[PDB]
């Protein structure tokens, strides 16, 4: 019955949340490292035509 | 290093005016938020030295331990910010202003360095 | 295209279905050890067509079918080496496998483990099989140490005697003292030779040094039960007589003879370790009839004769006839 | 878990090491070229440091 | 109990220094420790003074 | 097992680090309270500091 | 990296909040599937790391080790749930947050990319094992265990850092990626030596190194036994880690400062297989097994070898896995007999013959039986050590037949022979125990199949 | 449930407290006989034969028939070393210093 | 097969004998060869086809990944970090390539033991010899190194070994 099973299973969507939480913050902290982006000399890339970023 | 004796510098301030220069920490600094976390780890210990229920006793007084330490958490974080960045503009003027003590370097290249080498066998 | 290679490893193949099965509803009935001599024999009847045609041909063959991983330069794969001694030997193990446990259905009739101990006794044939097509030395040592578990799990048969237990652990003993000098020339020839596999070391040592030669050879005499390290064979006369019929006579023991017969190539051009094989052998050999000359058990003295036929056996490859042995085999 | 680490990408490049290898050793196999170079470095581009001991 | 205890923590409470022990101890903890080092030192020394000299033909020596 | 490990490897490192420990501690903590000696050692301690020191 | 550490720390508010007969399914089921997480880490490039951040990197060193530390944590909740039943539940709840923050720990110090970051959570790691063996610990020398299991360590690691606020005083950084780009030779130098001592001496103590491994059998003794299973699966190993990534410094010092360790450890594997011959105790015989198995570890580092280093980490993974096995097995026994000695209850295999089916696949394992990952460590170390010197087989094999004889000497003598007589409450092994027993045993079989991901960076 | 006067303790010196060790360990006061009193940690334990267990009675009703043992019986301090599996002392028809000259 | 390259494999043309019965006697090779094409040979070649039509009714591609040449360590600054970076890949995947130019030659000699028989020890001097070349130069450029390798490990064993060099031939000149 809803409403009464979630107060005594409301703690099990937790270590789940946390794990979407923590690929998000993996993914910000990948965003602040971008000073190479498509700058290497072994990757070197000339962007397509609808082409903004080699990689996100 | 020692900034006390550093010239113009006020007695009591806690942030001169050219502090003001600097950008703000944001609201979402992962230093204010373990700040935040650290008011709450205080209410609860509160709650349990008091013996009261311990996650759901006062929510008025765990908000007041979580805001004051934000508040100074920011403040500090502000301090503390611009502090490093006199000791950077220090280093980087000393630097400037004696070049024979910060000679440059003749750049070097690999290919025509002996560098011993040890087997390890 | 070319049934050798599918013949070959058929036969092994189908040797471990009974031990798939062993958790199936056939284990808990009485008919399981029915099941696994009609699997050997089935066995013994399929591997008997690569022997006809190496008998009409010559065939020789390597599988190198599975690669299990690479470190550096050196490549290590299940490789299946299937020459005249593999050809020639499965038959005849499967032949006097099928006769043992055909025996066994009647001498174990009344003990309550009997599926239990066909199943062992299958896995050591697996093992021993193992053992026997490996062309690599680090298969061949996974028969090495199979072949010595299942006779340490099959001598303490009856787990409830003190003297099973004593003996299985001598056996052990014995084997590992052995495994010693295995683990030596399998380390010489990886740091020399660059490989575990037996082709490359046939290149690479045209005048074969001392050392990974004697340590073949203490492996070999730890496994065969020789002078230095026999007395474990007599003592392992405390398992089941099927046992004692299969393994500690005939199959097992045979073990360290094979392996100086599959490395003869290097054998023949060392002079000392010749010498050595040959004064252990004949030292061995008179000891064991001196031993057995007077025994009053039955078993002893047919232990001690096996023991005895060992030291014939590796004073012949003392003398250069690899063949010889492995036909005396 | 056991199958997702069965069928893991090759991030490793072993087959792509492989190919590479066997270009090369069509390449110099054909040409006269002796395989591989005993140097990793071209003599050429290492300034040695004079003696005149 | 009293075989597991006395095989096990009563030996340091009724041990003493003698020169039987301080002998012993002595002997059995570090005589095979330079035994084994003089050894393993004079084979090592043996094969770099080879290796220099040239002369070990470690041909086809490539893993290590 | 026993003239080794549990008498000789526990004598040199712990159970001779705890007996000079314990003695060093019962050195430094059995004093009488007197501020006679406290001050006649203050004393000498002070004039240590002024011919030593410099 | 977060996306496992995250969850991790909200295992501690569910474990707060859960109701006081669900602590134990909930913390199972989000134990095991965070270390379903933790398997995507294990896929590794050839080339230089898994660089997630500025403070976290994976590599294929790491990677097993942190798939090992979250998969351990589920089988010591199982191992636990039983000796905790009469336990409050806020005990029980201080029990699951003390693993927890334990495997936190953990999981930061394995990818740790700046070395006093490594240090700070290589001693973090102390407070909560210590709470752990003085808390829950049934006998009263279990305060002197957790005493010796302190001191020794800090008084190990005590110097260790002084030598990296003044490496990163003279070099300028810690990060491990521009230590080692930027390495260079150490002259052969009394400072130079002394740093070198203190570089190592830190993980020495905790490998246990020979003669330092005092520390090591009591406390593994007197803990609970999650307490042992996490000593002797993770804790022994950061001892290794830790010397495989100091020794890049080191060098050309390691060539002759390596051999009074080289000696000690290929010595003291002799000497401690030999103790384990003559024993009581189940806990102590596995313990001092541990023991040797970590000197040939220590060897293996230092002969500084890139099989060396691959028969290490096989061997670090292998011997964590058979340990906490051997562990389990010894508790199964002892929670029916009490009493925590060998010749007490004999004759196991007629009353319990699947339990002693895993006495004997663990006894087998520990014997290092082909083509188990114990043996593919065993020897790609003993052939490292047969090209630093022909020497060295001498004492391989014997460690090797003394390690074949106490290990089947412990099964026969728990397992064989005739059952005693006046032992009559040895209950049918529960679920939880086969169980137990099969997650440890299985992931071993699997892992022999695939040996290229246990086998280090220089595979 | 043993109390603390139950457990080993350090050599005796005196004829009183040797008889209260030998009533300790459950034998007579003659036949009571420490290791002795050298620096090895021994300490106050009975030094019993060095006899094997093997060539015990093997028709005597011992409460432990595969270890050869009674109950409440003091224990030679190497049992572990006398099992019946390991090194054991039976004599034998030969004298030992005959065969070893016969076997070398 | 195309499946692999014949020139980086080669074979010999492997010439096979024709069958001379010498008696009226039937063999039971040939007859039990045949019965062996019948009950397996056959339904395994239609199962294949099966399999094959099926795949080529869903036909996709991959293509081998191609690595620029990038600067090496001879030519990077002392401290620069980017360059002694993009080097220490490259030279990593260069060690790489060259452990599987020893496998594919060890290969070969395995292969050519195996198939030459008994006369391997003459009919496999061309592939022991080759190995012999390749061996020696993959001693040389990273035997030693340790386990801690790197590019400029690698430069430095290079540079004393071409030091020595240039002293032996200036000596053995200069006699
Ligand atoms: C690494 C960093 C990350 C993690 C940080 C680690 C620390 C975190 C917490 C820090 C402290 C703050 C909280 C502690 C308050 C103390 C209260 C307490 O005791 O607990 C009782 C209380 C339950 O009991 P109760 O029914 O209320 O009444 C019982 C009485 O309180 C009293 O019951 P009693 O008196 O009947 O029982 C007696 C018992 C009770 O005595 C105690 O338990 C005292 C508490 C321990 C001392 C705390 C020290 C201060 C912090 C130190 C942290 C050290 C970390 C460093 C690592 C080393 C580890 C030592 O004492 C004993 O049994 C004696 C033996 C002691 C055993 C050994 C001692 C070891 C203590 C070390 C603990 C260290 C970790 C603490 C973790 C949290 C523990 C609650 O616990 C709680 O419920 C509060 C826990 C936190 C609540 C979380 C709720 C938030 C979740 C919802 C939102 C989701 C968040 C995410 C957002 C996004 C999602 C959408
Ligand atoms: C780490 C991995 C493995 C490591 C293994 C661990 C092994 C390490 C531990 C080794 C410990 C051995 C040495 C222990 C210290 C000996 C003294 C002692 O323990 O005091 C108790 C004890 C003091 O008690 P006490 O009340 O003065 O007299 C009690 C005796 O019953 C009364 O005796 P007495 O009055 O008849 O004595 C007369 C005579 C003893 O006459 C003799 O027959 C022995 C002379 C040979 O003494 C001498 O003449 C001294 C020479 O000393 C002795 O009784 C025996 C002292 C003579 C022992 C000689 C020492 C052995 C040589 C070892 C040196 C080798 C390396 C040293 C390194 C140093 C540089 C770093
Ligand atoms: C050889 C090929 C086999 C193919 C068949 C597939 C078999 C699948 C087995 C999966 C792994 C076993 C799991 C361990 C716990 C067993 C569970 C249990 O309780 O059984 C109850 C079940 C029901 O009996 P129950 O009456 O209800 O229970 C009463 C008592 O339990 C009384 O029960 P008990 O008296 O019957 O004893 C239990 C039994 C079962 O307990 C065990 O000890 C089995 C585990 C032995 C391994 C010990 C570690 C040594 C390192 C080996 C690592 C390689 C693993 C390969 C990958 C594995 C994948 C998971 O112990 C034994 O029979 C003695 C084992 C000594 C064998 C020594 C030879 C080992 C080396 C051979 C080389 C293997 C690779 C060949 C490479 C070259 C050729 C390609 O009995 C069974 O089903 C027995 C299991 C089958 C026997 C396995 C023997 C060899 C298989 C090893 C792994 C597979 C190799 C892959 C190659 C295939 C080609
Ligand atoms: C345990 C951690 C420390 C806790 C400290 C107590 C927390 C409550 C205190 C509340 C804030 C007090 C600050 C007072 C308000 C104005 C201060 C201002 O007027 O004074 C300035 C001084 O500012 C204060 O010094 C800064 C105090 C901030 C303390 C935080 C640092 C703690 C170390 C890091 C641990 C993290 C703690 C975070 C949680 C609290 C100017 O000083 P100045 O006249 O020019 O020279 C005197 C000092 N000299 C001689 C050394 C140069
Ligand atoms: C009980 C009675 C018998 C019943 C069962 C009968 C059936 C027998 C089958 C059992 C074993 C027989 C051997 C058959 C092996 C075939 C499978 C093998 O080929 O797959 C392996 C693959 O196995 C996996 O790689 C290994 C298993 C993964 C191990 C991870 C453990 C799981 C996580 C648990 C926690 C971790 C704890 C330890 C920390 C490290 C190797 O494959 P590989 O040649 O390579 O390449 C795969 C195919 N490619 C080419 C497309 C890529
Ligand atoms: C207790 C259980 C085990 C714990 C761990 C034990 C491991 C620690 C052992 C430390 C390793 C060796 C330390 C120094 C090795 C350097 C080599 C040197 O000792 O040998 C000779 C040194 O000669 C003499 O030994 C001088 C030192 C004499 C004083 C040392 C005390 C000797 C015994 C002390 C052992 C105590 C260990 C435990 C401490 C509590 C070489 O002569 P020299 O060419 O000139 O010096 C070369 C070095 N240079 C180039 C920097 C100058
Ligand atoms: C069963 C019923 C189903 C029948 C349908 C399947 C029919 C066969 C088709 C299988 C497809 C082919 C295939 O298996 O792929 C190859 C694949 C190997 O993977 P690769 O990537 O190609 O190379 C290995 C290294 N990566 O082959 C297989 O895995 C199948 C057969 C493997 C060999 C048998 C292994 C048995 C022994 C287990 C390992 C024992 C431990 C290791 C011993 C080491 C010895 C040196
Ligand atoms: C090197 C070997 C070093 C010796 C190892 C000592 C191991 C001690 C621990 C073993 C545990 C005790 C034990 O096993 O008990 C002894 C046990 C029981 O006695 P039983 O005769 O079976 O009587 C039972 C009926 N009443 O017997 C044994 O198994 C002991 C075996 C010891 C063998 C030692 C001799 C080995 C010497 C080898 C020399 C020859 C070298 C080889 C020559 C090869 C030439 C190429
Ligand atoms: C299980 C217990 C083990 C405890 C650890 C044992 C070894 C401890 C290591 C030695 C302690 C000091 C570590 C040195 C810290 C690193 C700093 C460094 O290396 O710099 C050296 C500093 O070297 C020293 O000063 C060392 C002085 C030693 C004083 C402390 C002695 C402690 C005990 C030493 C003997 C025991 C060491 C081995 C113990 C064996 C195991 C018990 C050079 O200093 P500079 O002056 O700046 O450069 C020289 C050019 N001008």
């Amino acid at each position: 019955n809803v409403l009464q099973i979630v107060r005594d299973h409301w703690v099990h969507i937790l270590v789940p949340v946390g794990f979407v939480f923590g690929c998000y913050l993996d993914r910000r902290s990948d965003e602040k490292l971008t000073a190479f982006r498509n700058k290497s000399l072994l990757f070197k890339r000339e962007l397509r035509p609808n082409e903004e970023v080699t990689w996100k | 290093t020692m900034m006390s004796g550093r010239p113009g510098r006020v007695p009591l301030q806690f942030l001169p005016n050219e502090a003001r220069s600097l950008p703000p920490p944001k609201l979402t600094d992962p230093r204010l938020v373990y700040m935040g976390f650290l008011g709450y780890c205080s209410g609860l210990i509160d709650n349990a030295i008091r013996r009261r229920p311990v996650v759901s006793a006062g929510l008025h007084r765990q908000l007041l331990y979580v805001t004051s330490f934000v508040f100074f958490g920011y403040y500090l974080l502000k301090r503390q910010d611009y502090m490093y960045a006199l000791r950077d503009h220090d280093m980087f003027a000393y630097v400037k202003s004696h070049p024979e003590d910060f000679p440059e370097k003749d750049k070097k290249t690999y290919g025509e360095i002996l560098e011993e080498f040890h087997p390890v066998r | 295209m070319n049934p050798f290679a599918s013949l070959t490893l058929t036969t092994l193949t189908i040797l471990t279905i009974p031990i798939m099965m062993s958790n199936s509803n056939i284990y808990k009935t009485n008919l399981y050890p029915n099941y696994v001599k009609t699997t050997v024999s089935y066995a013994f009847t399929l591997s008997l067509v690569p022997l006809l045609m190496f008998m009409h041909t010559g065939q020789e063959m390597i599988i190198s079918n599975w690669h299990w991983m690479t470190l550096q330069t050196v490549e290590l794969s299940l490789s299946f080496k299937m020459d005249y001694f593999s050809v020639m030997f499965i038959p005849v193990a499967l032949f006097v496998t099928w006769s043992i446990m055909e025996f066994s259905m009647w001498y174990m009739h009344s003990d309550p483990f009997i599926n239990r101990f066909f199943k062992y006794l299958l896995l050591f044939l697996i093992t021993m099989m193992i053992l026997v097509t490996a062309n690599n030395l680090f298969q061949l040592f996974i028969g090495w140490e199979g072949v010595g578990i299942m006779s340490f799990l099959l001598i303490g048969w009856w787990h409830g005697r003190t003297d099973a237990n004593t003996a299985a652990l001598q056996a052990i003993l014995y084997n590992r003292i052995g495994d010693i000098g295995f683990v030596l020339s399998m380390a010489w020839f990886l740091t020399h030779s660059n490989a575990w596999d037996l082709q490359q070391i046939f290149m690479l040592n045209n005048e074969c040094p001392n050392m990974p030669l004697i340590g073949l050879l203490l492996a070999a005499a730890g496994k065969s039960a020789q002078f230095g390290l026999h007395p474990w064979l007599p003592s392992a006369m405390e398992g089941p007589t099927p046992v004692s019929a299969l393994l500690h006579s005939s199959t097992m023991v045979v073990a360290g003879v094979f392996l100086l017969i599959r490395f003869y190539p290097l054998m023949e051009t060392n002079k000392l370790v010749q010498t050595m094989t040959l004064c252990l052998g004949a030292i061995t050999t008179l000891f064991t009839a001196l031993c057995a000359i007077t025994q009053n058990d039955i078993k002893k003295i047919v232990a001690f004769s096996t023991s005895s036929q060992l030291g014939l056996m590796m004073v012949t490859i003392g003398i250069n006839q690899p063949h010889l042995a492995f036909l005396h085999i | 878990g056991s199958t997702f680490v069965a069928y893991l990408p090759d991030y490793r490049m072993q087959e792509w090491a492989r190919r590479e290898a066997e270009r090369l050793v069509k390449y110099r196999e054909a040409n006269g070229l002796p395989l591989m170079e005993s140097n990793c470095f071209d003599p050429n581009k290492i300034q040695l440091p004079e003696d005149e001991d | 109990i009293r075989w597991t205890y006395a095989r096990s923590a009563n030996i340091y409470p009724n041990f003493r220094p003698t020169p039987k022990t301080s002998l012993l101890g002595a002997l059995f903890g570090i005589g095979p420790l330079f035994f084994w080092y003089y050894v393993f030192k004079t084979d090592r020394d043996k094969k770099e003074k080879l290796i220099q000299e040239g002369k070990l033909d470690q041909t086809f020596n490539i893993s290590y | 097992s026993s003239l080794l490990d549990l008498i000789w490897l526990e004598t040199i490192l712990p159970k001779t680090t705890s007996f000079i420990q314990m003695k060093m501690s019962i050195m430094v903590s059995n004093q009488k309270g007197l501020i006679k000696l406290y001050f006649l050692s203050f004393l000498i301690t002070i004039m240590i500091s002024m011919t030593l020191f410099n | 990296m977060l996306k496992i550490i995250i969850p991790t720390t909200m295992l501690l508010p569910m474990t707060w909040m859960s109701k006081h007969n669900m602590i134990w399914i909930n913390a199972t089921v989000h134990s095991l599937l965070i270390s379903l997480i933790s398997l995507s880490l294990l896929n590794q490039l050839g080339e230089n790391s898994l660089n997630f951040s500025l403070t976290f990197f994976s590599d294929s060193l790491s990677a097993p080790l942190l798939v090992l530390t979250t998969w351990l944590l589920p089988l010591m909740l199982m191992a636990s749930q039983s000796h905790l039943s009469k336990e409050t539940t806020t005990r029980k709840k201080l029990y699951i947050t003390m693993l927890i923050l334990l495997q936190l720990f953990l999981i930061m110090t394995f990818t740790a990319t700046e070395l006093i970051l490594f240090y700070i959570l290589f001693e973090a790691t102390l407070v909560p094992t210590l709470i752990i063996i003085t808390r829950w610990g049934n006998q009263t020398e279990r305060l002197n265990a957790g005493l010796y299991f302190l001191f020794y360590t800090l008084a190990g690691s005590l110097p260790l850092l002084v030598a990296l606020v003044y490496i990163q005083n003279t070099t300028g950084s810690l990060n491990f990626l521009i230590i080692h780009y930027w390495s260079h030779p150490l002259s052969n130098s009394w400072s130079n030596i002394f740093m070198w001592l203190a570089c190592i001496m830190a993980f020495m103590v905790k490998m246990p190194l020979y003669g330092l491994h005092l520390w090591l059998p009591k406390a593994h003794v007197e803990a609970p036994i999650a307490g042992s299973m996490v000593l002797a699966a993770v804790l022994l190993k950061l001892g290794g880690y830790g010397m495989m990534r100091i020794t890049t410094i080191l060098n050309p010092l390691t060539n002759y400062m390596a051999y009074p360790f080289l000696m000690l450890s290929m010595w003291g594997m002799i000497m401690t297989s030999s103790i384990c011959l003559r024993q009581t105790d189940l806990k102590s015989l596995i313990a001092y097994s541990s023991v040797s198995h970590m000197a040939l570890v220590i060897v293996a580092i230092m002969i500084q070898t890139p099989w060396s280093f691959m028969g290490a980490t096989a061997l670090m993974i292998a011997h964590g896995l058979t340990s906490s096995m051997l562990f389990c097995l010894a508790n199964t026994n002892y929670e029916r007999v009490h009493s925590r000695t060998m010749i007490l209850a004999r004759g196991l295999q007629t009353l319990l013959p699947l339990m002693a089916t895993w006495w004997l696949v663990a006894s087998l394992t520990n014997l290092a039986l082909p083509p188990s990952i114990n043996l593919i460590g065993e020897l790609f170390i003993i052939t490292a050590s047969f090209s630093w010197s022909n020497i060295t087989i001498i004492l391989m094999g014997m460690n090797m037949m003394i390690t074949a004889l106490y290990s089947l000497y412990m099964l026969i003598t728990t397992q064989r022979g005739k059952y005693t007589h006046h032992i009559n409450n040895i209950k049918p092994s529960f679920t939880r125990e086969n169980a137990l027993m099969a997650l440890h045993i299985l992931p071993l079989l699997l892992l022999t199949l695939n040996p290229k991901m246990i086998l280090g960076p220089l595979y | 449930h043993v109390t603390k006067d139950m457990f080993p303790g350090p050599y005796p010196k005196t004829p009183e407290e040797r008889a209260a060790a030998a009533k300790k360990y459950n034998m007579r006061v003659e036949d009571y006989e420490p290791y002795p009193d050298d620096g090895m940690g021994y300490g106050d334990y009975p030094k019993l034969p060095d006899r094997s267990q093997q060539e015990r009675d093997p028709w005597y009703d011992w409460d432990h028939p595969d270890l050869r043992l009674n109950w409440g019986e003091p224990i030679h301090w190497d049992l572990d070393m006398y099992i019946r599996n390991r090194v054991d002392t039976s004599p034998t028809p030969v004298s030992w210093n005959t065969m070893c000259k016969h076997l070398f | 097969p195309d499946s692999w390259d014949k020139d980086v494999y080669p074979e010999p043309p492997r010439r096979t004998p024709a069958p001379a019965p010498q008696t009226s006697l039937p063999n039971p090779v040939t007859y039990l060869t045949k019965i062996f094409d019948l009950l397996v040979d056959r339904p395994v070649t239609l199962a294949r086809e099966f399999i094959e039509q099926q795949h080529a009714k869903n036909r996709y591609y991959y293509y081998h990944r191609e690595f620029r040449r990038v600067p090496d360590i001879t030519e990077c600054e002392e401290k620069d970090i980017l360059c002694m970076f993009e080097a220490e890949m490259q030279w990593r995947r260069d060690y790489k390539v060259d452990q599987e130019i020893v496998n594919i030659i060890q290969e070969r000699l395995k292969a050519c033991q195996q198939r030459e028989g008994e006369s391997y020890r003459q009919n496999c001097a061309k592939e022991l010899e080759q190995f012999t070349q390749v061996s020696k130069a993959f001693q040389d450029r990273y035997s030693d190194l340790g386990a801690h390798y790197s590019a400029r490990k690698c430069l430095a064993k290079q540079k004393q070994r071409m030091l020595a060099e240039r002293k032996a031939a200036k000596e053995a000149a200069a006699a």
